[PDB]
RNA sequence: GCAUGUGGUUUAAUUCGAAGCAACGCGAAGAACCUUACCAGGCCUUGACAUGCUAGGGAACCCGGGUGAAAGCCUGGGGUGCCCCGCGAGGGGAGCCCUAGCACAGGUGCUGCAUGGCCGUCGUCAGCUCGUGCCGUGAGGUGUUGGGUUAAGUCCCGCAACGAGCGCAACCCCCGCCGUUAGUUGCCAGCGGUUCGGCCGGGCACUCUAACGGGACUGCCCGCGAAAGCGGGAGGAAGGAGGGGACGACGUCUGGUCAGCAUGGCCCUUACGGCCUGGGCGACACACGUGCUACAAUGCCCACUACAAAGCGAUGCCACCCGGCAACGGGGAGCUAAUCGCAAAAAGGUGGGCCCAGUUCGGAUUGGGGUCUGCAACCCGACCCCAUGAAGCCGGAAUCGCUAGUAAUCGCGGAUCAG
């Protein structure tokens, strides 16, 4: 266990923070706490929808939670129906003003954690684990990536004897500040146990 | 005569945020003194990189309070009305003065 | 008449007017002793005058703020070091192979995580 | 965390001495931050991810 | 002393006011 | 010690044994769990079991035994030697 | 000598884990109950918690007594909203409530040698590898090696190699110089007034104040050298990466923790689970590991006297005023904080007292007196004043840190948190 992690390193460096307001010390502790259930609800449903990243924005008493995901219509439904449900279980734990919109994520192999995500699904989908992961970095210098590298990491295709595995290719260089790359976490569960996973992307120096 | 503190996070919206601001109460009527940068603080925070032992790794982390303070000389009501139709950053907070 | 120098040295500031007439020396109003009494580096803040003959040609208003008085009798002296240009851009020749345009730009470095105080680390026996 | 024991410190209290904090995130109240509601293990964690407004990573 | 607690430095130590120091 | 701004302390549901079996010109053992309470003039002369861990011990109250604290009669662990 | 961890003992329990450097002021950036997993007692059983199922009663809910160490239990009363049907009494329904039963909850029970993740470490060491080709029947080699150079696999030259991927390095921050935008709550060089206080007019010069840019490249010169580089200098605030930070390569120690959380599995589920008051992690024939103050004359002490940076504070910071030898209490102005406050910076300076003393050194351990926080200071707190004035006159063998604003020495601050 020896380096760091890729975002929490690029914090208004080449990245961003998802929940993105102001608050005071009365504020803050509250005011955050609450996002942390605004982003328990949201994920715990919305995962067959394949979620992203959840900005909250904040103004006087007003909570603006877009969405990036997917599939942007298993979030919706039919018409216009399901979407709603939510839009107020939110309101309904806030108590206050839900903006909860919808943001397509167009290409779905150029952002790590869904990447993250379908390879963790294939663990415990009962795949093949290398060919998995080979595949995984495959589609990402596919889309047309400038760097891939996906990292399994469990007691592996149901062995005693815990391992890990890998593989990547193209630039992948996370000691260059000005390189963008998404860390992915995802975390398969299988009869065995349980194999956090994860993935790297680069798309470009700026 | 009107006097905003603009308290935020970024140094880029921040100073964004009091630039747009900063166009129409001239535009519209009045003489500024202009941006003002202030005694920003900082709060920091160590911590035990580590779950358990090993103490003596640690990690730093530095929140910004970033300070900003503009006067506006000679209010016009071609103005006031002006940066009530200018508001639009999302990470500051805005107030308003005046004595 | 005032000929006015920037002079700074870790964490203390000072201000530096040079008007042609005797060699009382006001630092924040107090004179050069009443300020900096049985202190020896004291009467070398001036050394930069006296490398050019002038101690007793310019009077000297001073003001500083932060550090402590060695830290800004070292900007004081750097203060009457960059004066000397403002009124002769040609004393430049004399003062900078002898050394005195120049910020010390050495500063009390940070204290380290797991070391006392930067540098110095935790005794051990039993190693 | 021993579930019920969030919940001791939940509610209030026979008599206001007894006021301790807890994690929000974890229920380890060992070493909480009275400014995130959350220690230092969760803080890290999740300021890794950016998910606090204005938590930089620091350096001087 | 400086494990003193009667004294000048003493109380300075301990961030203490006492008669030994005083509030001006 | 005690702020005397403060006057003394002493816990109700304890004193309430005490100046009822003094109103009634009787003794008893008492049995109570408390220890943080400070002796007063009128319990001199009763027999008071105060806890510590697992038993209750037998203290009766005699006069200059006055200010100090129940808990400094009732030692709370056990310690003879190391062999 | 005291403070803190630790080994060993002791204990009703002194809960746990850490284990050569890389466990030992480390998990604890705050154990009086709380925390709290521990022990002794009084107890709770769909349970402090989830989404429910079935039978029967109950709106939710709110007030009081009794017994009690508290919990807990027995019990008095106030209350009877919402949805649908209806003229109506009133039945049906959702919620929640109780009693009984069942799903199940929950466990800081185990195994870090079944895992996740995150951390330590060899190590900021210059290393670790792949492609195509070349060479061996092959494992494999070559490349990456040799010579020169570099903080470096940094680079120059050579070579059957040519390049790339993860490292080095740069891009990010801090400090050093300076320019652009800026003049409040900061600033005061000139002029006006001045209750002599940047106090007011006026100004934003400079100091500061944060945002963006500039600048350093072996560029210049003599020398050394195939080159990369190297040595001395000129200019420059900075010179050969200027100082400092974040930044930890493929892998190892089956290193670390099921005690933050996550989870395979073994394990209890009227009991390890749950609530409670009290007791305990602080015990003490010892031993180590870390630090504080000392043993003093380059000093101790009492006055007067200067010069800091960083951070916190409207459930708090508390200027002054009075009381008290004092802790502090009472009264009370300002402050969403460059405007008010913690705030006394301390070693330094001026002046004087001590004159080699177990001492005006030293400040233990005790006797008594008080203040504060707190339901509550006996275990087991901090602070005030008085009296007590211990060991120790610089430390055995062994052994630790630091290469410059460093080492030493002196003060301030923050987190945690009522204290
Ligand atoms: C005693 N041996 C047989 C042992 C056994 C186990 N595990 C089991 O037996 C469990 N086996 C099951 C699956 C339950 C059947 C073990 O798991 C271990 C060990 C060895 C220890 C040694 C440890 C040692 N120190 C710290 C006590 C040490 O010096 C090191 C080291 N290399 O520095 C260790 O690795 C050590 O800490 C360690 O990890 C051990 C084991 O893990
Ligand atoms: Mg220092
Ligand atoms: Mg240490
Ligand atoms: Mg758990
Ligand atoms: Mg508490
Ligand atoms: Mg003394
Ligand atoms: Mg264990
Ligand atoms: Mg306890
Ligand atoms: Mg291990
Ligand atoms: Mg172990
Ligand atoms: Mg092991
Ligand atoms: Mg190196
Ligand atoms: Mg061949
Ligand atoms: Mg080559
Ligand atoms: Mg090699
Ligand atoms: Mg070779
Ligand atoms: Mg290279
Ligand atoms: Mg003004
Ligand atoms: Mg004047
Ligand atoms: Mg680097
Ligand atoms: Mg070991
Ligand atoms: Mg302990
Ligand atoms: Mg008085
Ligand atoms: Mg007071
Ligand atoms: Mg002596
Ligand atoms: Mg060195
Ligand atoms: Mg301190
Ligand atoms: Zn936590």
């Amino acid at each position: 266990g020896n380096k760091i992690h890729p975002i929490g390193f690029r914090l208004g460096i080449t990245r961003d923070w998802e929940s993105r307001w102001y608050a005071g010390k009365k504020q803050y502790r509250h005011l955050l706490l609450e996002d942390q259930r605004i982003r328990g609800l949201l994920e715990k449903e919305l995962y067959s929808a394949g979620l992203a990243r959840v900005d909250i924005e904040r103004a006087a008493d007003n909570v603006a939670v877009t969405v990036h995901v997917a599939k942007p219509g298993v979030v919706i439904g039919r018409g216009g129906e399901r979407i709603r449900v939510l839009r107020e279980e939110l309101a309904k734990l806030t108590g206050k003003n839900v903006a909860l919109n919808v943001q397509e994520v167009q290409n779905p192999n150029l952002s790590a954690p869904l990447v993250a995500q379908r390879v963790a699904e294939q663990i415990e989908r009962r795949f093949a684990v290398r060919r998995a992961i080979k595949q995984a970095v495959q589609r990402v210098m596919e889309s047309g990536a400038k760097g891939a590298k996906v990292i399994v990491s469990g007691r592996i295709g149901g062995a005693e004897q815990a391992r890990t595995e890998w593989a990547a290719q193209g630039r992948v260089p996370l000691h260059t500040l000005r390189a963008n790359i998404d860390y992915g976490f995802a975390l398969a569960r299988t009869t065995y146990g349980v194999l956090g996973v994860k993935a790297y992307i680069f798309l470009g120096e700026v | 005569k009107i006097r905003i503190k603009l308290r935020g996070f970024d140094h880029k919206t921040l100073d964004a945020s009091a630039q747009k601001i900063v166009e129409a109460a001239r535009r519209s009527g009045a003489q500024v003194s202009g941006p003002i940068p202030l005694p920003t603080r900082v709060r920091r925070f160590t911590v035990i990189r580590g779950p358990f032992k090993h103490k003596d790794s640690r990690e730093h982390f530095e929140l910004r309070t970033h300070n900003r303070l503009v006067d506006i000389i000679n209010p016009n009501r071609k103005t006031i009305e002006q940066l009530m139709t200018l508001d639009l950053p999302t990470g500051v907070e805005i107030e308003i003065k005046t004595v | 008449e005032q000929y006015y120098g920037t002079g700074r040295r870790k964490e203390a500031v000072a201000r530096v007017f040079l008007r042609p007439g005797n060699g009382k020396v006001t630092v924040n109003g107090q004179d050069f002793n009443e300020y900096f009494q049985g202190l020896v580096r004291a009467v070398a803040a001036l050394e930069p005058l006296r490398a050019v003959d002038a101690l007793g040609h310019f009077d000297a208003y001073i003001t500083v703020r932060g550090g402590g008085k060695s830290g800004q009798i070292d900007a004081i002296k750097l203060g009457i070091a960059r004066a000397l240009v403002q009124y002769n851009p040609d004393y430049r020749a004399k003062l900078k192979p002898l050394g005195f345009l120049t910020r010390d730009a050495r500063v009390v470095e940070r204290k380290k995580y797991g070391k006392h105080k930067a540098r110095r680390a935790p005794q051990y026996s039993k190693r | 965390a021993r579930k019920a024991l969030i919940e001791k410190a939940k509610r209030t209290p026979k008599f206001k001495v007894r006021a301790y904090t807890r994690c929000v995130r974890c229920g380890r109240a060992r070493s909480v931050y009275r400014f995130f509601g959350l220690c230092r293990i969760c803080l890290r964690e999740l300021a890794h991810k950016g998910q606090l407004p204005g938590v930089r990573k620091a350096s001087w | 002393g400086k494990g003193d607690r009667r004294t000048r430095r003493g109380k300075i130590w301990r961030g203490t006011y006492g008669k030994y120091r005083p509030r001006k | 010690p005690r702020s005397l701004k403060k006057g003394v302390f002493v816990d109700d549901h304890l004193l309430e044994k005490v100046l009822e079996l003094n109103a009634k010109g009787e003794k008893r053992l008492i049995k109570t769990w408390s220890r943080r309470s400070t002796i007063v003039p009128e319990m001199v002369g009763h027999t008071i079991a105060v806890y510590n861990g697992k038993q209750h011990v037998p203290v009766y109250i005699t006069e200059n035994m006055v200010g100090h604290k129940l808990g400094e009669f009732a030692p709370t662990r056990t310690y003879r030697g190391h062999g």
